C-alpha cells in the first residue's frame, strides 16, 4: 500500500468529535489561499454534527459521505485545486486531494492511513472503560454516538447496540469513538456490545491492530486494553472456583491479585500465562527495576538474554532417562496403588537452578 | 531544558475536554429557521 | 419497646428500651455487688465460673447481634456503665 | 603514558564492568591505571593497552560486545552493548509506561551517563536532528526521542532487558547515586554517533560522565571468615542437590545456596574467577533452603555459629563454603519477606507447573505449601483427578480448623495443616468429608496458593 | 536402531523357538518401551511372549498356499484344566473380602430425558450394528483367549 | 410470572419471602420457584437487550 | 529452622509465671521508646495472668493469643514498630516482631527457639517431685495450673488431669511449668499423669528433648529426670 505526500493525517481521539479549530485553508501554487471547503463523513448521518458556521476562515463550506470510487487508483488521486479537502474518519481509500495538503482527521488508524507520510499523532493520558458482559442499561445507537453524548459523558451503564446492516468499518469507528469518550470520561463506565461473541472478537481484535499502528506511529502506551472471549470465560471460570462474585470481581482487579506473588516469589501468575496463551493464539518476560534478572514463562532468565540457555548448560542424563522416569513411575504406582492416570516427568532447568 | 509543556498543556486540556464537547452538543437559544 | 412507646413516641425509643433493661439489670447487679461487698475478691476469677460467665456471653451476645436495632455528665457515665466499659468514673 | 599487564586486566575488568567499591585489594599499578581509566584521563593511557583489553573482552566472549579498532570507542560516546528490543507486551498489565519501541528495533548501550537526561536532551536531540532532519513527527519526553518506535535515543539506567516488562518494586536501590546510561535506537544512530564520535560540550564531570563497558552490578567484597572451602564441577542438577540433601541431613538446619547473576554473560578467565570469588553481588540470586522434616530432637545440632553456603560462581563450578556466623558477612539483598525454600524428599514428586506443590504416593496426599517454595525437584508428577481418591466413610470423616470448599459436588475440599515441626500448608482433599466449624470462602487464602490451585485444579483445554 | 531388541527378540524365534529368553530388567524395560512406543498404547511382557510364540510359529511355518488359522498357546509349563483353575480361583476369592457393596433394594437409574435419548439415537445412528457386534465379539474371545493361554 | 413480566419488583419479592416462609420451601419448593424465576428472568433477558436494541434502531 | 536475630528468648523455670518486670519498651531506629505493649499468650485463658497495671513502663497494653499465621513465613516475618512485643511460652512460630528487639520468655524451649541467636538461660538449684503412679489425691486443672497454685505449693499428692481436647503442646507446657512450681517446693510432691502410657511416654520424651536443648544452650545439669514406663514396670 503506497500513500500519496499530499495527504496530511492527524491522529487524536479527541477526533470522535470534529476538530473544527485545526480546519485551515490551503493555498495553491500560487499561494493562493481557497476559501471553498469540502469535509468529507464515513455516514450521511455524520454531516449533521458538522457546524458550517465555525469555518469563518472559508467562504463556502461542503459536507459529503466519503465513498470509495472505483474509478480512481488511491495510488494517485484525482486533484482538484478549486477546494480545501478534509476528511474525517475516513474508512474507505481517499480517492482526490485538494489544494496544497489535503487534511485528514481520525480516531481510527487504519492500513491505508498507516503509510500515510505526515502522521501527527495526539497523546492522552489513558482511562480505561469497564467491560460489563451480562445480559438498567441504557441503550446507545452506537452509529451516532453523539447524540448520546450526554448520556454517554454522564450515565455509568451502557448497552451499545447497532443496526442490522451496519457495516464493519462503521461498527469499529463507532466503538472507537466511544471508547474515546470514555477515555475522556472521569468515571470509567461499564457497556455491554450486544453483538455476537465472535464478531466482538474480530472488533477487538482490528482494535487492538489499530493501538499497533498507533503505537508504531508514535502514540504513547494505554494500559486500556481490552480481552478476548476465551480469556473472559477462563477468568470467569477461576473467579466462580475462588468463590468471587463475577460482579463483584473486576478483570484488571483479578489480575492485579498476583502482582504480590510476581516479585516476591519470581514466578508468572498462572491467569498472566492463560491470557498470554490466549493472545498469542489470537511467551512472558518481566523484571523490576535495578533488577538482575527477569521472571518469565520458562522462569529465572539473565536480563536481555535469550528465553532459553544454551542447550548444553545442564546434563539431565542421569535423571532425564527411561531407566530412572520408569523406575520412579512404577514406584508411585505401587505407593499410590495406582493402574493409570500417572505421568512422570524428568525436570529440564533453564539459566538457573 | 526544555520540559513536555505539551504533554502538560494536553492533560490540562483533556480536563475539561469533554465539557466543551458537551457545549458543542448542548442545545441551542433558538431555532433561526 | 410497644409497651415503652404507650408512653410515648420517643425519638431514641430503641435506645431507651436497651437503657430501661440494663438499668433494671444495674439494680440487681448492684444488690449482689453489696451482698459481695464484704467478701474478699481473689487476684484472677474462678476458673468454673469464669467458663460458665464466658459460654452464657455466647448466648446473649448472638441473641442480641441477631435482634438488630435502631445534659451529658451523669448520662454519659452511665451510659459507659451500660456499656460495661469500667473505666467509667 | 600508563600501561597495564594482562595479568591485571581482570582488575581493569572488575573495576570497570561492575559497581564495585571495594577497591583497595587493586594491586598499585591497576589502581592507578584504572583511576585514569574510569577519570578518563586517556591522553595519560597507552591507547594500544585499551585495544589489548578490547580484544581481552573479545576473548572472553563478553555478550552483545559491539566495537572496532578505533580508541574513540573509549574516548567518545559510542554504541558499547548491542541487543535488539523484543517485548511480548501484556497490554494487561500496568507496566512501566515508558516510551514505546517496536519490535526487533535494535538497541545499543552506550557508555554515556547523565545525572539529568533533561539537559543531555538538547545535544542529544540536536543529533538526532543531524541524523534525520525533516519534519518527522516524533514521541520526545524528558528522557529521550523515539521516532516510529523505531529510531532515537533515551536515557534509563545501566541494566534492563527489553524483552520484558517492567513491574513491581526495585528489590535494589542504587538510583540514589546511579546516573542513567544513554540507549540508542537504530543502526541509524549507532553508525552515526560511531563515525561521528559525538561527545557532549564539556561544561568525566558531575553532570555527565562516560563508563565503558560499565555493567554497573551491585559489586562487592565478601569480607567472609572462611572455616572451610572446596569446590566442584558440574553440569548435573541431581549432583547440586545430592551436596544440599547431604549438608542438611549432617548438622545444617539452613543452607544458603547462591548462584551469581552474570556466570551467562562471558567465557570468563580462570584468573578472573578467581578474582571475582573474593566479590559478591547484592543483585545476585539466594535460597534460604531447609529440609522439610526437621528432626525434633536436638542430637541432630551442629554448630550455632557457622554457616554453610554454596556459591555458584560460574556456569559449571560451585564452591561450598564454611563460614562463621557473623553479622557483618554481606549477602545479596533478597525479598524483604523473601520465602524460605524446602528440600524435596523422596517422599512425594512435585506436581508439574507448581513451584509450591507435591504428593505423597504412600499418604495419597496433595499438599501444598502456604509460603514455602520446593526446592530440588528433579522429577515431578502431571495432575490428574485419580490422585484425589475420594475417601469412603459411612459417617463423614470430622475435619477441624480451617475448611475450605472446591467442589461441593465432588466432596473436596482444602484443610489448613501444618506440619508438626510447623510448616504451615494446606491438604486438598476428596471424600466424605464433614467440618466441625463454619467453611470458609477461597478468597480467605493467599494469592501464591490460589495460583497454585486454579493451576492444579482449572482443565488446561 | 529403535526396535533393535525387538528384531533380536524375533530373530531368536528362527532357532528351536520353544524357550524362554532371558533379560535383565532394563532389557525388559527398553523391549516393552519400544513396543508401546510402536503401537501408541496398556501393554505388557505377556503381549511381549505372545507376539514371541506367535512369530515363531510363523517363521517356523511352511510356505503355503492357504493361510493357516491357528489359536493362541505356548504363553506363560504346566497343563491346567478348567476344573482346577475353578478350585483355586475360587478358594482365592473366597478368601478374598468385599472391596465394596450397596445395599439391598435400591433403584436402577434410569435416564428420563426423551430429548436426550433423542440425540443419542442420533449420534448413534451411522454405526453399523454388524461392525460393532463383530468387534465387540472378537474383543471378548480375543482376551479370553488370552487368559487361557 | 405476571409481577415479573409487569415489572413489579415489590410484588416479585412479596411472593418470594412469603414462600421462603410458606411450605417445605427448602426441600423441593425453593427449587421449583428458583427454576421458575429462572427461566422467566432468561427470557426476559432474551427479549430486553434485542427490545432496547430496536427502540434506539434508526 | 532459621530465626531472625530480632527476637531474644530468655528461658528460666520462673517464667511459669510471667515476668513483668523485666518487661521493658523497646526503642525505635529513632531511638524512640514505644509505650505500646503487646504480649502473647499460648491460649485465651493466660491472659487473665497478665496484669496490665504492672506495666508503667508503657501507656497501652494489649494481651493476645498468639496463633500460627500461616501467611507469613517465620523465616521473616512482619514487623510492626507501632509496639513493643513480648511472647510468654510460645508454643507457634513467631510470625510478628515488635520495635527494637522481640522479647521473649519460656519454660520451654522448642526447637522453634533453639536456633534463636540470643538465648538466656537462667539458672536453678534442682528440686525434684516425685512420681506416684497408683490409681486422697488432689485433681489438678494442668491447663490453668496457676489457679491451683496454692495447691501446687500447699499440698503434696496431685491428680493432673487434661481436657479431652487439649492439645499435645499445651500439655507439655502445662506439666513444665508444673515442674517448675516443683522445683520451687521445698518439700517433693507426689502426682499422678490420669494420660494414657504411650501418651506420658512421649510427653517425658519431649521434655527430656527440651531439657537437652537447654542444656546445649547451656542450662546446669539437673538430677531431676523422668523414668519411661517400661523402666517403672521393671
Amino acid at each position: 500500500m503506497e500513500c500519496p505526500f499530499q495527504i496530511q493525517v492527524c491522529i487524536s481521539d479527541r477526533f470522535f468529535a470534529f476538530p473544527h479549530n485545526l480546519v485551515e485553508p490551503q493555498s495553491d501554487v500560487g499561494n493562493k489561499l481557497i476559501e471553498n471547503l469540502i469535509v468529507y463523513v464515513p455516514t450521511d448521518d455524520d454531516r449533521l454534527y458538522i457546524d458550517k458556521k465555525q469555518f469563518p476562515k472559508f467562504n463556502s463550506v461542503l459536507v459529503y459521505r466519503h465513498e470509495h470510487d472505483v474509478n480512481i487508483d488511491s495510488r494517485s488521486p484525482k486533484k482538484t485545486a478549486s477546494a480545501t479537502i478534509v476528511y474525517w474518519n475516513p474508512l474507505v481509500p481517499i480517492t482526490e486531494i485538494g489544494a496544497g495538503e489535503t487534511r485528514v482527521f481520525s480516531v481510527l488508524l487504519t492500513n491505508n492511513l498507516f503509510y500515510c507520510n505526515t502522521m501527527i499523532v495526539h497523546h492522552e493520558n489513558p482511562k480505561c472503560p469497564i467491560e460489563f458482559t451480562y445480559p438498567n442499561l441504557r441503550p446507545i445507537a452506537c452509529e451516532i454516538p453523539l447524540s448520546h453524548f450526554k448520556e454517554l459523558v454522564e450515565s455509568n451503564d451502557f448497552l451499545l447496540c447497532f443496526n442490522l446492516e451496519t457495516s464493519t468499518m462503521v461498527k469499529i469507528l463507532s466503538l472507537k469513538r466511544i471508547f474515546c469518550i470514555f477515555q475522556y470520561r472521569k468515571q470509567p463506565a461499564r457497556y455491554v456490545i450486544n453483538l455476537p461473541h465472535e464478531e466482538i472478537d474480530n472488533l477487538y481484535n482490528k482494535l487492538n491492530w489499530e493501538r499497533t499502528r498507533r503505537l508504531m506511529k508514535g502514540d504513547v502506551p494505554s494500559n486500556c486494553a481490552t480481552v478476548n472471549r476465551s480469556s473472559l470465560k477462563y477468568i470467569k471460570q477461576a473467579q466462580s472456583l475462588l468463590g468471587i462474585p463475577d460482579y463483584s470481581q473486576t478483570v484488571v482487579d483479578f489480575v492485579k491479585m498476583f502482582q504480590k506473588i510476581i516479585f516476591p516469589y519470581q514466578l508468572v501468575p498462572n491467569v498472566i500465562i492463560k491470557l498470554n496463551n490466549f493472545d498469542q493464539m489470537v511467551k512472558i518476560r518481566l523484571f523490576c527495576k535495578n533488577d538482575s534478572i527477569a521472571i518469565s514463562s520458562s522462569g529465572i532468565v539473565p536480563i536481555n538474554m535469550p528465553d532459553f540457555s544454551p542447550p548444553n548448560t545442564f546434563d539431565y542424563s542421569d535423571y532425564a532417562n527411561r531407566t530412572n522416569i520408569n523406575f520412579v513411575t512404577q514406584r508411585v504406582l505401587t505407593d499410590g496403588g495406582f493402574s493409570s492416570g500417572i505421568t512422570v516427568t524428568p525436570v529440564k532447568y533453564n539459566y538457573y537452578l | 531544558v526544555d520540559y513536555e509543556k505539551e504533554s502538560k498543556r494536553r492533560k490540562l486540556e483533556d480536563e475539561d475536554f469533554l465539557k466543551l464537547k458537551a457545549l458543542e452538543f448542548s442545545k441551542d437559544i433558538v431555532n433561526e429557521k | 419497646r410497644e409497651t415503652f412507646n404507650v408512653f410515648g413516641p420517643f425519638k431514641q425509643i430503641d435506645f431507651m428500651v436497651m437503657f430501661v433493661i440494663k438499668f433494671n439489670f444495674l439494680c440487681d447487679m448492684r444488690n449482689f455487688a453489696k451482698l459481695i461487698d464484704e467478701l474478699v475478691p481473689n487476684k484472677q476469677p474462678n476458673m468454673r465460673i469464669h467458663s460458665v460467665l464466658v459460654m452464657r456471653d455466647k448466648i446473649v451476645k448472638l441473641a442480641f447481634s441477631n435482634l438488630q436495632f435502631q445534659n451529658t455528665k451523669h448520662l454519659q457515665r452511665l451510659i459507659m456503665l451500660m456499656n460495661a466499659n469500667y473505666n467509667v468514673i | 603514558l600508563l600501561t597495564l599487564e594482562r595479568d591485571h586486566f581482570k582488575y581493569l575488568f572488575l573495576t570497570s564492568y561492575f559497581d564495585l567499591k571495594d577497591n583497595e585489594h587493586v594491586p598499585s599499578e591497576p589502581m592507578a591505571f584504572i583511576r585514569n581509566y574510569l577519570n578518563c584521563t586517556f591522553d595519560l593511557l597507552d591507547d594500544a593497552v585499551l585495544m589489548n583489553y578490547f580484544n581481552y573482552l573479545q576473548s572472553m566472549q563478553l555478550k552483545h560486545l559491539v566495537g572496532s579498532t578505533s580508541t574513540n570507542i573509549f574516548k567518545f560516546v559510542k554504541p558499547q552493548f548491542r541487543f535488539v528490543c523484543d517485548r511480548t507486551t501484556v497490554d494487561i498489565l500496568e507496566f512501566d509506561t515508558r516510551m514505546y519501541i517496536k519490535p526487533g528495533t535494535p538497541v545499543y548501550a552506550t557508555n554515556l551517563f547523565t545525572s539529568n537526561p533533561r539537559k543531555m536532551m538538547a545535544f542529544l536531540y540536536a543529533e538526532f536532528g543531524k541524523v534525520f532532519k525533516n519534519k518527522i513527527f516524533v514521541n520526545i519526553n524528558n528522557y529521550g526521542c523515539v521516532l516510529a518506535g523505531s529510531a532515537g535515543f533515551l536515557f534509563d539506567d545501566a541494566y534492563v532487558d527489553w524483552n520484558g516488562v517492567r513491574m513491581c518494586a526495585a528489590p535494589r536501590l542504587d538510583n540514589n547515586m546511579h546516573p542513567f546510561r544513554l540507549y540508542l535506537l537504530g543502526e541509524d544512530m549507532a553508525k552515526h554517533f560511531v563515525d561521528n564520535n559525538i561527545l557532549p560540550p564539556h561544561p568525566n564531570n558531575s553532570m555527565f560522565m562516560l563508563k565503558n563497558f560499565y555493567k554497573g552490578l551491585p559489586l562487592f567484597k565478601s569480607k567472609y571468615t572462611v572455616v572451610n572451602s572446596t569446590k566442584i564441577v558440574t553440569r548435573k542438577p541431581n549432583d547440586i542437590f545430592n551436596e544440599i540433601d547431604k549438608e542438611l541431613n549432617g548438622n545444617c538446619p539452613f543452607i544458603k545456596f547462591i548462584q551469581r547473576d552474570y556466570i551467562f554473560d562471558a567465557q570468563f578467565p580462570p584468573d578472573l574467577l578467581d578474582l571475582l570469588n573474593e566479590y559478591m553481588t547484592k543483585s545476585s540470586i539466594m535460597k534460604i533452603i531447609t529440609k522439610f522434616v526437621i528432626e525434633e530432637n536436638p542430637a541432630m545440632s551442629g554448630e550455632m555459629s557457622r554457616e554453610i553456603i554454596l556459591d555458584r560462581y560460574s556456569v559449571d563450578n560451585y564452591r561450598k563454603l564454611y563460614i562463621k556466623m557473623e553479622i557483618t558477612n554481606q549477602f545479596p539483598v533478597m525479598y524483604d519477606h523473601e520465602s524460605s525454600y524446602i528440600f524435596v524428599s523422596k517422599d512425594f514428586l512435585q506436581l508439574k507447573g507448581t513451584m509450591n506443590a507435591f504428593y505423597a504416593p504412600k499418604q495419597r496426599i496433595l499438599s501444598i505449601l502456604a509460603v514455602n517454595r520446593l526446592f530440588g525437584a528433579t522429577e515431578t508428577i502431571d495432575f490428574h483427578p485419580n490422585l484425589l481418591v475420594y475417601r469412603q466413610s459411612s459417617p463423614p470423616v470430622r475435619l477441624t480448623g480451617d475448611v475450605y470448599v472446591v467442589d461441593k459436588n465432588e466432596k473436596v475440599f482444602l484443610v489448613k495443616h501444618v506440619f508438626s515441626n510447623t510448616v504451615p500448608a494446606y491438604l486438598l482433599i476428596r471424600g466424605d468429608y464433614e467440618s466441625s466449624s463454619d467453611l470458609k470462602s477461597l478468597r480467605d487464602l493467599n494469592p501464591w496458593v490460589q495460583n497454585t490451585l486454579l493451576k492444579l485444579l482449572i482443565p488446561d483445554s | 536402531e529403535k526396535y533393535h531388541s525387538l528384531f533380536k527378540l524375533l530373530e531368536t524365534t528362527f532357532d528351536d523357538y520353544t524357550c524362554r529368553p532371558q533379560m535383565t530388567q532394563v532389557q525388559t524395560d527398553t523391549l516393552l518401551d519400544a513396543v508401546r512406543s510402536l503401537l501408541e498404547m496398556t501393554i505388557d511382557l505377556t503381549t511381549v511372549d505372545i507376539m514371541r510364540s506367535s512369530f515363531a510359529r510363523c517363521f517356523n511355518s511352511p510356505i503355503m498356499r492357504y493361510a493357516k488359522i491357528v489359536l493362541l498357546q505356548n504363553v506363560a509349563d504346566k497343563r491346567t484344566t478348567l476344573e482346577e483353575l475353578l478350585i483355586e480361583r475360587g478358594e482365592k476369592i473366597q478368601m478374598l473380602q468385599p472391596q465394596q457393596y450397596i445395599n439391598s433394594g435400591t433403584e436402577i437409574p434410569f435416564c428420563d430425558d426423551a430429548e436426550f435419548l433423542n440425540r443419542l439415537l442420533k449420534h448413534i445412528d451411522p454405526y453399523p450394528l454388524s461392525r460393532m457386534y463383530y468387534n465387540a465379539a472378537n474383543t471378548m474371545f480375543y482376551t479370553t483367549m488370552e487368559n487361557y493361554a | 410470572i405476571f409481577h415479573l413480566i409487569y415489572n413489579n419488583e415489590n410484588a416479585v419479592n412479596t411472593i418470594c419471602d412469603n414462600l421462603k416462609y410458606t411450605e417445605g420451601f427448602t426441600s423441593n419448593t425453593q427449587r421449583v420457584i428458583h427454576s421458575v424465576y429462572a427461566t422467566t428472568k432468561s427470557i426476559l433477558d432474551t427479549t430486553n437487550p434485542n427490545t432496547f436494541c430496536s427502540r434506539v434502531s434508526r
